């Protein structure tokens, strides 16, 4: 991203991610600062930013992969998009952390019903679309020509207001 | 009490010699302490008269900093 | 360094290092890119840079710890300074690995005489002083007041010529 911004290439983000990979090895490997640098770079970049979500956009994956909140310019989603803080299985798991009796049939029924409801009502394109966090939900075949129209509009983007200074600092 | 005082390092004046001394020193004081009435007026500041290359880094570190520093 | 540069703090480098840590774990941990970022930051910064060498300045340790070649402004060394590509022991190993074996104290003597010659003639302040890589070799008691004089001189440093642009690129 920093290279592309330096040479004025527009950025296209194509999203299908659960977010950051969990685990002790990634935490010790530096995932917090490395994600911080990914966030820093995406907000720093002045070039046009267009996003297409294909399926999953959970948590920090949603945020970092060119969300509108992090200054992406145009945001589209396919009807298979799923925008949420956490996936259905992670939400079900904490649901079941309370009254934990995971061997019982009834708690597996409760998980299945929760996951079904969550994938119908929560982990979808539609809440983000109705709040305007994304600009449109599109038929997948529209994507190529819609990218052309969007980047034609954005070709002369001026990013501001920004206070000129020696440099931006980044997690390092 | 952490003000730096005048010290008579050597000698022991009488009260009248101390009074004469302190009156003279106070008359010799530097006048008003500092020019607190000084006001910012950046009109015609020398840094605005320089030629800068359109890509000059001194636009950031000299020109802009001089205008913005307060 | 990048923080100090953003807030216009002068940098003082106090050097006593053999340079980069050798080892497979360091290589895998990214010593090349992290040293690269250290080199980048020190050249990027616009603030005054003053260096005092106490003993060792070998290789990349010399180069990175505010050498003149990396745009440090003033370079001083105490008479204990040792500036070289490599320490005496490393150069001695590089020498004696050419003999078939340490088959007799002959090789020990060869090492010890090499190390003596190298610490007397190579790993010293004096070659760098002759060449003007360092600006002075000073008595240690001078250091505090010499830093005052130097940073008074450098107070209004303007770093140039440099071409204004969106940003520089770090090795990341």
């Amino acid at each position: 991203i920093r290279f592309c911004d330096s040479y004025n290439l527009p950025l296209v983000f194509v999203v299908d991610t659960p977010g950051a990979m969990p685990g002790v090895a990634e935490e010790k490997g530096g995932i917090i600062k490395r994600g911080g640098r990914f966030f820093n770079a995406i907000v720093e970049a002045d070039v046009p930013k267009v996003t297409v979500i294909i399926r999953k956009a959970y948590g920090g994956g949603y945020a970092v992969m060119g969300s509108k909140q992090l200054s992406a310019d145009l945001n589209f989603a396919w009807p298979t998009a799923r925008i949420a803080v956490i996936g259905a299985e992670g939400a079900a798991q904490l649901l079941v952390k309370r009254f934990p009796d995971p061997n019982a049939p009834e708690v597996q029924k409760i998980r299945d019903d929760f996951i079904e409801g969550y994938n119908l009502n929560m982990a979808t394109p539609w809440i983000a679309a109705e709040r305007g966090y994304i600009d449109a939900v599109i038929q997948p075949h529209e994507t190529r020509l819609l990218l052309r129209k969007s980047l034609r509009l954005l070709r002369d983007k001026q990013n501001g207001p920004k206070v000129q200074r020696k440099h931006g600092l980044l997690p390092l | 009490d952490h003000e730096a005082h005048i010290k008579v390092l050597r000698g022991e004046p009488t009260p009248e010699e101390m009074a004469a001394l302190m009156a003279v020193l106070a008359s010799a004081g530097g006048g008003p302490a500092e020019p607190v009435k000084k006001e910012r007026n950046m009109w015609g500041h020398p840094v605005d008269k320089l030629r800068y290359s359109v890509f000059s880094w001194q636009r950031v570190t000299l020109l802009e900093r001089t205008h913005m520093r307060r």
